RNA sequence: GCCCGUCGCUAGUACCGAUUGAAUGGCUUAGUGAGGCCUCAGGAUCUGCAGAGCGGAGAAUUUGGACAAACUUGGUCAUUUAGAGGAACUAAAAGUCGUAACAAGGUUUCCGUAGGUGAACCUGCGGAAGGAUCAUUA
RNA sequence: ACCCACUCGGCACCUUACGAGAAAUCAAAGUCUUUGGGUUCUGGGGGGAGUAUGGUCGCAAGGCUGAAACUUAAAGGAAUUG
RNA sequence: GCGGUAAUUCCAGCUCCAAUAGCGUAUAUUAAAGUUGUUGCAGUUAAAAAGCUCGUAGUUGAACUUUGGGCCCGGUUGGCCGGUCGGAUUUCCAACGGGGCCUUUCCUUCUGGCUAACCUUGAGUCCUUGUGGCUCUUGGCGAACCAGGACUUUUACUUUGAAAAAAUUAGAGUGUUCAAAGCAGGCGUAUUGCUCGAAUAUAUUAGCAUGGAAUAAUAGAAUAGGACG
RNA sequence: UAUCUGGUUGAUCCUGCCAGUAGUCAUAUGCUUGUCUCAAAGAUUAAGCCAUGCAUGUCUAAGUAUAAGCAAUUUAUACAGUGAAACUGCGAAUGGCUCAUUAAAUCAGUUAUCGUUUAUUUGAUAGUUCCUUUACUACAUGGUAUAACUGUGGUAAUUCUAGAGCUAAUACAUGCUUAAAAUCUCGACCCUUUGGAAGAGAUGUAUUUAUUAGAUAAAAAAUCAAUGUCUUCGGACUCUUUGAUGAUUCAUAAUAACUUUUCGAAUCGCAUGGCCUUGUGCUGGCGAUGGUUCAUUCAAAUUUCUGCCCUAUCAACUUUCGAUGGUAGGAUAGUGGCCUACCAUGGUUUCAACGGGUAACGGGGAAUAAGGGUUCGAUUCCGGAGAGGGAGCCUGAGAAACGGCUACCA
RNA sequence: CUCUUAAGGUAGCCAAAUGCCUCGUCAUCUAAUUAGUGACGCGCAUGAAUGGAUUAACGAGAUUCCCACUGUCCCUAUCUA
RNA sequence: UCUAAGGGUCGGACGAUCAACUU
């Protein structure tokens, strides 16, 4: 069916090769995932080798990393906002890598509030000891403790869902995310 | 050509997995990440104090240099972050038992560590196809004329 | 071809099994193993053409139903079993004791031996690398895989493992000066030295030979295996010592050791 | 997809078929020797223009060339154990020198009839 | 002696040649589009945890995409191939016209160019000697 | 200006030919089987044929490029005697 | 080219000739063919120098930069003896190359790792009146080669080597009875085993590693932005 | 083994050709033909069509036995021999045939995979699997649903098969078991310190993600954020861990999370022994098949560089619809315009591209023999491609299979 | 070879709008063609600025064939003002 | 129903602001 083969392909000069085998199953390519968003709906895959990949289509609740609290999360994945290669992935929200959305903020709000006893942008003793000891590295970004407020965060992929089956990321910080925020105010 | 101004594309251009926490306050801007290639090849400072990204350097990359080493000369530096190195050489003919001029082009990718034009005989290295002819990555570059 | 290859031959088999070019389209097409089969020495290529044993696979077939044969003290029953370099073999109804190497002429060698050493044997350590759980471990030419090894140990090296615990033991660093046998090329069986190694960074790092007569010559660094010291083998070695003759000294010999 | 068989033959034609002095002698040393056909002398020149192809091969080469002298020395024995070749003329200039009727008295065809038992070639 | 061209009879080789001449195969546009693959669905049929619900196994069928066989038409090249009639060549033994060339070949010969003429060819302009002059300081 | 002498570079000449060549002839057509100073172009029996076709240039004549089938045992060169 | 009446060629017969279980014919191809010409053609008249000139590519492209001398080293041939119970080595002899020193003469350099070798000497002795002779650490050798930094202008050519599938080719050994072939086989106590083997070369053009540094190119230091320190 | 000869002419010397010669592992054909050895053979034209028949099936002590099979012969009332058929597992992708395609395509040689998957072999490798953790959950072992079989039958017809009724698994689908250890979080309380602390829980492996370590090129000081041991309570901190590659974010470990949760043995044959607290208690050998991951092998795919015959009456080609490149994504086992968005206008060439032709598969190699060369190579070995042509596809580790399937054409 | 003209129609072109004969002959287009086209040429009576031959393009010019289209027609019917 | 591209004016690689039709 489909290839990946540079036998179809020209050449360097312009040339046109001839067709010197026929189709292979060893270079055959595969019709993509349009992952969407939606009950968990996955179909597995045979692969070479019997190996096998997991073509993801319908996902919320996708694993993220926060990178300064070195935390990860599942978080109900809210919607789409920008992708770089088509728009039309944020017209019809879907997924893919690079495929930045927005998600929940409340575990990472009671994670916060849990963690250092503190609030997100507003006793027992051994938990005081410990809250104590957690204050001053209770700091953040007031970019990002701006979103808190909104109960929705940004994010980004490092997943190929269509291969993993998993929708999985991490959420914005730094000069990236100052970047995606410029183009944030300058595209919406 | 030139170097752009780094994150001119729609993308935020970055090294993959290099984190630099905001919440560590720093005089460095950035955590960059750089290599030597090996083969005694001299990484140069400008992989490791400049900005610029290009993943398929050797340096500051995702590449491995390995398997042929080549030189040759340079004739056209237009396209963005690669160039084409001619390759003369000669070809042995017993009948006649003479030679005669031969050569060929090889499309290579440059880092915008090195910063280069026409001339500048080259030094370069086989890197696992990039794109679709370009097999070879700049490892070091000489002057011409001065 | 839509799969491996199930079927050799003749004419392709490795020049040193020392075949007649008739007898057959096909030769036995060493099973998957320890040794690459051009590297390798099958079973009934040992018996049937070199020990004269049997006559047929047939015959060698109902030797190793009859469980005579074992391999580094291993019952294998394997007709195309790709035996090589520093085995074993050992045979007890009548034993027998062998071990595997090639001749100055670098065709697998009749080399028999006592029933002790075949109670150990080297292993050319291809890697070592840092096996999982933190865990390290070794490898060798024969496949083998050793865990919880010798720190200094370290690449082309060569060990004493016992044969049957597996067991490493005292072993022998790559190093100037060293007993070496080769394994490859035009060289293959010679014996000398170390003299020097020449390295080359990017590929195939060379190493200069000396054998005991003085004669030097040179070697890619992957056929090389260190087999004790100077004028020390840690084995007992076949005939000839790895020395290469030439054909005048060849049959110079043949006449005269003949007659009488 | 056997071995193939190797084969050859053991002769060669003249590039000149009709020589009077060359068919006189053929037949000369036929009459002499008691032979069938011009097929065996064409043979023994054929092996005497291999010997004579390796002879100049060689010379070539330096003296103390050992490819040379194996060579010479293991051919110079075959043929005096043969007995073409005298006891002593053991050089590869000799060897040059020698022709086919030194081959031909080594026939058996010969030897028979040269030590009585025959009363003739034909006979033998 | 040698020899030339037209004309004439016969055979054959190839060329032009109206005939939108014919034929094979590719490659193709556009159109049509099989087939299975994945996909939205569907839910004959079985079923988990009075009946309840949720929850599975699930064929037919079906939405959509890609692959794309195959077909229609046109184009198109590459190769064969028919054709009145025309116009050359070659060959023949014993044809017609003449005698252009080889001798100063009877107008010295030849080249390029233009015209003309039954034919070879004649003439004009400009060259060559492969000429029929190695030569007129006297 | 004329004369002798000398030297550069010119058009050529005369004699011999060592040498070269099929020979005529040639100070180059020599320094060649003892086969190599560098370099461009052209030719491969005669005819068909510089014809056909295609292309290109030309106002046009015409030019430049350039075949095939088919046919044939000679054609031809220098030179000797008649 | 034979045959037009007495055919040396036809038709046969007789005789004779070459090859011979093989011989001929047709077509294709190789050598012949120096008639495709790198080696190795021709070009005034036999085919063939463009009408002439300029000119990019291509091909080629003047000379020139450490030569000479001196020292040591130790070899492999060839002699002169031959000691020896056909092969043997020391001196005598040259020849032939090869290596290393000095002649104003990188040895790429460090940072250490390492020292072996002594300028050592800290004690004197085995033993010939003593530098004949060696264990022996405390000032004091780099190169003997590990390993990281830095470059070395680079190519071309060449030597050597490795790496290079087998089979085929050449070729070694061997009575397949010879031979093509094959890789066997040959020796005793053939009633109780002994053993040799199954070479080697060629294997290119590209790539790799090394030695060479003539030849042919390239670079340097001239707005000194030069060098070394 | 470096060779020539006959023909132009009245004769002579050249050029130049025709013919003659020898060979051909290079075909056919004619004539002839006794023997020995050896042995090519429908490639040439029709990768043109094919009748018939054959060419891939497979069992050990060791997967499944109630054949309503056999033998009978012997401990067995669960079976125990043999064993059809069937289930299951493996293979059927090798091999063999052919050379039509294909002109830097293949193929040769030389690399590379720090850019890929890997049935099988061999060697290594798994104490953690459940549960708010006393009235628990098959572990002496948990569950159906099917053939084979029986019988009902249809079809003109195929290896077609429909209904009903039985029954197994190393089939299918489920599901427990196990040591301590320390480390992390959470914490009742108490007592204010310089703070100590019961007890609650987590901690196999795999998958996906983020982050960190993964040192080291030479020797000494100050500070602060914290937070470890020793206190000779002022304080010091002394022994103080580091793998490999030429080179990596490598190896691997660690933290916090993720998973329609991968594995962590409900299997089989021989033997049969020891221990008492005498249960039929507890222990206990040999090997057979499975299994995660790694390594190795078998390979496989991509891939560096150099090398292809004729053609200029083929000089510009390439970009519709990737033509060249970049960034991102998707897909692939995986790099890659492989494909998709978006952007840029590049990329090849008189050192001959592109196009055309090839009566072209490439190569190792064959023939010819002074030499250098030429010609050939369907063909006994390697590599590639194809199975009437095109396309698509399931299974499997592996096929775009064709002695496998679906569709279209003839 | 003759008579004869001032010259005796050359180049070229055709049964063409010029050709009686004539529906000229041959080929083609057609099933069938006094049509058309291309060839032929003793051309009643072609023919060179009374201009000859060709001529891209243009033509409310004359003519033939093809494709599509259609009540022109087979074969007529119906509807509106 | 949307996306992109294509301007002006004012303040110093930008910021603000207004309006358009066209692909």
């Amino acid at each position: 069916g489909i290839s990946r083969d540079s036998r179809h392909k020209r050449s360097a000069t312009g040339a046109k090769r001839a067709q010197f085998r026929k189709k292979r199953k060893f270079e055959l390519g595969r019709q993509p995932a349009n992952t969407k968003i939606g009950a968990k709906r996955i179909h597995s895959v045979r692969t070479r080798g019997g190996n096998k990949k997991y073509r993801a289509l319908r996902i919320e609740t996708g694993n993220f990393s926060w990178a300064s609290e070195g935390i990860s999360k599942k978080t109900r994945i809210a919607g789409v906002v920008y992708h770089p290669s088509n728009n039309e992935l944020v017209r019809t929200n879907t997924l893919t890598k690079a495929a930045i959305v927005q998600i929940d903020a409340t575990p990472f709000r009671q994670w916060f509030e849990a963690h250092y006893g503190q609030t997100l942008g507003k006793k027992s003793k051994n938990a005081e000891r410990k809250w104590a000891a957690r204050a001053a590295s209770a700091k953040i970004e007031s970019s990002v403790e701006s979103q808190f407020s909104a109960g929705r965060l940004y994010a980004c992929i490092s997943s190929r869902p269509g291969q993993s089956g998993r929708c999985d990321g991490y959420i914005l910080e730094g000069e990236e995310l100052a970047f995606y925020l410029r183009r944030l105010t300058a595209k919406k | 050509s030139t170097e752009l101004t780094v994150q001119s594309e729609r993308a935020f251009q970055k090294q993959p997995h290099i984190f630099n926490n905001p919440k560590v306050k720093t005089s460095k801007r950035t955590k960059r990440w750089y290599k030597n290639a090996g083969l005694g090849f001299k990484t140069p400072k400008t992989a490791i104090e400049g900005s610029y990204i290009d993943k398929k350097c050797p340096f500051t990359g995702l590449v491995s240099i390995r398997g042929k080493i080549l030189t040759g000369t340079v004739v056209s530096t237009k396209m963005h972050r690669t160039i084409v190195i001619r390759r003369a050489y000669l070809h042995y003919i017993p009948k006649y038992n003479r030679y005669e001029k031969r050569h060929k082009n090889v499309p290579v990718h440059v880092s915008p560590a090195f910063r280069v034009q026409v001339g500048d005989i080259v030094t370069v290295g086989q890197c696992r196809p990039i794109s679709k002819t370009v097999r070879f990555n700049v490892v070091k570059v000489s002057a011409a004329a001065g | 071809a839509r799969g491996p290859k199930k079927h050799l031959k003749r004419l392709a088999a490795p020049h040193h099994w020392l075949l007649d070019k008739l007898s057959g389209c096909y030769a036995p097409r060493p099973s998957a193993g320890p040794h690459k089969l051009r590297e390798s020495l099958p079973l009934i290529v040992f018996l049937r053409n070199r020990l004269k044993y049997a006559l047929n696979g047939r015959e060698v077939k109902a030797i190793l139903m009859q469980r005579h044969v074992k391999v580094d003290g291993k019952v294998r029953t394997d007709t195309t079993y790709p035996a090589g370099f520093m085995d074993v073999i050992t045979l007890d109804a009548t034993n027998e004791n062998f071990r595997l190497v090639y001749d100055v002429k670098g065709r697998f060698a009749v080399h028999r031996i006592t029933d002790e050493e075949a109670s150990y044997k080297l292993g050319k350590v291809k890697k070592v690398q840092l096996g999982k759980k933190g865990v390290p471990y070794v490898v060798t030419h024969d496949g083998r895989t050793i865990r919880y090894p010798d720190p200094n140990i370290k690449v082309n090296d060569t060990v004493k493992i016992d044969l049957a615990s597996g067991k490493i033991t005292d072993f022998i660093k790559f190093d100037a000066g060293k007993l070496v046998y080769v394994t490859g090329g035009r060289n293959l069986g010679r014996i000398g030295t170390i003299v020097h190694k020449e390295r080359h960074d990017g590929g195939f790092d060379l190493v200069h030979i000396k054998d005991s007569l003085d004669n030097t010559f040179v070697t890619r660094l992957n056929n090389v295996f260190v087999i004790g010291e100077q004028g020390k083998p840690y084995i007992s070695l076949p005939k000839g010592k790895g020395i290469k003759l030439s054909i005048a000294e060849e049959r110079d010999r043949r006449r005269a050791q003949q007659g009488l | 997809p056997r071995a193939p068989r190797t084969y050859s033959k053991t002769y060669s034609t003249p590039k000149r078929p009709y020589e009077s002095s060359r068919l006189d002698a053929e037949l000369k040393l036929a009459g002499e020797f008691g032979l069938k056909n011009k097929k065996e002398i064409y043979r023994i020149s054929f092996q005497l223009s291999k010997i004579r192809r390796a002879a100049r091969d060689l010379l070539t080469r330096d003296e103390k060339d050992p490819k040379r002298l194996f060579e010479g020395n293991a051919l110079i024995r075959r043929l005096v154990r043969v007995g073409v070749l005298s006891e002593d003329k053991k050089k590869l200039d000799y060897v040059l020198a020698l022709k086919v009727e030194d081959f031909l008295e080594r026939r058996l065809q010969t030897q028979v009839y040269k030590l009585g038992l025959a009363k003739s070639v034909h006979h033998a």
